[PDB]
């Protein structure tokens, strides 16, 4: 009966609903908002404009770090803690941490070995360096590998950076972490070999318990200049403090079930029932939010239940609480439940056909798929071939057509009115006028017009059908 | 011996390979 599944749609819409309430919590984007505005916007001294996310040198990197960094790490009340707004604990001690390349690891043409004595090439594993350098004394001067760091991967945005390289643990006091950084900056640490920089730590903040982990990296690409990226991740790792987290947990466990009976009515009906079953696209709407929701379950299930780095800390709290991984597998678990989310929601199309209005719009767009489907081949071919020609002329001077993808979504940003024409202008005097009109005349002008031909024509006819077989038989 | 020594020591990609082979797909997938 048809009541019968969509009464168990709309439990599992509310069960939905209440997850995503409850994982959406009390405003958490104040708490991030008030670290981001804390270590980010203010300046590096009170004497300069000049913010980390400005940074555009080396000396301002290390005028950031023996500076606002420190400013806002260590806040005043026997070797007492540091609460950061006097309600965020500082969690252990900070991290800091660089990855380098190799003196020649690069090839300098043999004609030109007599000005050049040095050159070191980009970063990649196969060309890291390894060996001590200066006053090989501790470990910011003597490699550590990754499985001794307990590192991965981070994808920045030049390259992807291992979890290896030079460290050190910073203290829980303002001056002998300003003497670390001073000797670190003395007896010179980032030098022309230096690719990549890490600064990490967490605080807590008891008052809504929620943890927060706080990463700061700045590259430095081989043709020279500074790149820097931040992310603020909060967490939940305590989950059962209160009557409505147990809601929750709750919830979870008929969530759980929810898929269970999904999945065994999916493979109780593809069994023998309908073997092609594939000519429906509701099915594969059903297949694809199963299998999201089982991976969301397993990614879930084997990130809440190891928790032993939490653990670990615990023990003793003079030591680098590592969050890493579990702020990387909660960004993970929450793009797959949103997009779970989002798709569970279209599902709804399925059950609203309750008069003449809604199937005849139904029928409409399903007889227009299909040449729409057509049409958009053309579209997207010249869209893409527009693509290129910006990304070749523009793609070296324009920042906005710097990569493909940006190339695609500046293109897109354009239809909405969202140019600045004031850098496109002066990239090419020719050739950039031409792209700009060209692009808005055909693609205002000729092919947003022929989609509303094949949607006109489609619905038209699609009512004339329904209209000539009624009132006739 | 050798003779087969291991590829792949490096991370960059090389574009004329891909771009031949991908014509070469192309074309049969229309022919
Ligand atoms: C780098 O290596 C070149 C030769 O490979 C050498 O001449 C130069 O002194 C080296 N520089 C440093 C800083 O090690
Ligand atoms: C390196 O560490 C040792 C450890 O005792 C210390 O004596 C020495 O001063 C350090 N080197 C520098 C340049 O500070
Ligand atoms: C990596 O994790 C182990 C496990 O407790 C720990 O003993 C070790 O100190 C960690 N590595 C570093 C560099 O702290
Ligand atoms: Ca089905």
């Amino acid at each position: 009966s048809v009541l019968r599944e969509l009464v168990t749609y709309l439990l599992f819409l509310i069960v939905l609903c209440i997850l995503t309430y409850g994982m959406m919590s009390s405003n958490v984007y104040y708490y991030t908002r008030m670290m981001s505005q804390l270590f980010l916007d203010t300046p590096v001294s009170k004497t300069e404009k000049t913010n980390f996310k400005t940074l555009s040198s080396m000396e301002d990197f290390w005028k950031f770090t023996e500076g606002s960094l420190l400013d806002g790490l260590y806040w005043k009340m026997a070797d007492n803690r540091s609460f950061i707004f006097y309600e965020n604990l500082l969690l252990g001690v900070p991290r800091i941490r660089q990855l380098r390349v190799r003196n020649g690891s690069c090839s300098i043409p043999q004609d030109l070995r007599d000005e050049i004595k040095e050159c070191y090439d980009v970063y990649s594993v196969s060309s890291e360096d390894r060996a001590p350098f200066g006053p090989r004394n501790g470990t910011a001067w003597i490699y550590t590998s990754e499985k001794d760091l307990n590192g991965s991967s981070h994808w920045g945005i030049i390259a992807t950076y291992s979890g290896a390289g030079y460290y050190l643990d910073l203290s829980r006091t303002r001056e002998e972490t300003a003497a670390q950084v001073a000797s670190l900056k003395k007896n010179v640490w980032l030098d022309r070999g230096t690719r990549a920089t890490f600064i990490d730590f967490s605080v807590y903040n008891a008052n809504i318990n929620l943890f927060c982990v706080v990463r700061l990296l700045v590259e430095f690409p081989a043709t020279g200049g500074v790149i820097p990226s931040w992310q603020f991740q909060p967490l939940k790792l305590i989950r059962y403090v209160t009557t409505f987290d147990f809601f929750l947990a709750a919830c979870e466990i008929i969530f759980c079930f929810f898929i269970f009976y999904y999945v065994v009515e999916e493979i109780l009906e593809i069994r023998i029932h309908k073997l092609h079953y594939f000519r429906s696209f509701w099915n594969c709407l059903d297949v694809v939010i199963v299998v999201l929701s089982v991976v969301a379950i397993g990614i879930n299930i084997y990130r809440t239940s190891n928790v032993e780095v939490l653990l670990q800390f615990l023990e003793d709290q003079n030591t680098f609480p590592n969050f890493e991984h579990l702020a990387y597998w909660q960004i993970q678990f929450n793009n797959i439940a949103a997009v779970t989310v989002f798709f569970v929601w279209i599902k709804l199309f399925k059950f609203i056909n309750f008069n003449r209005t809604m199937s005849q719009l139904s029928t409409t767009m399903s007889r227009c798929a299909k040449d729409l489907f057509g049409f958009a081949i053309m579209f997207f071919i010249i869209f893409l071939a527009y693509a290129q020609l910006a990304y070749l002329v523009f793609g070296t001077q324009v920042d906005d057509f710097s990569t493909f993808q940006e190339c695609i979504f500046t293109q897109f940003r354009i239809i909405l009115g969202d140019i600045n024409f004031a850098e496109i202008e002066e990239a090419n005097r020719v050739l950039g006028p031409i792209y700009f009109t060209t692009f808005v005349f055909f693609m205002f002008f000729i092919l947003l017009n022929m989609f509303l031909a094949i949607i006109n024509d489609t619905y038209s006819e699609v009512k004339s059908d329904l209209a000539q077989q009624k009132a006739e038989m | 011996h050798v003779r087969f020594v291991f590829p792949e020591p490096t991370a960059d990609v090389n574009y004329i390979v891909m771009l031949t082979c991908a014509v070469c797909l192309v074309t049969y997938m229309v022919m």
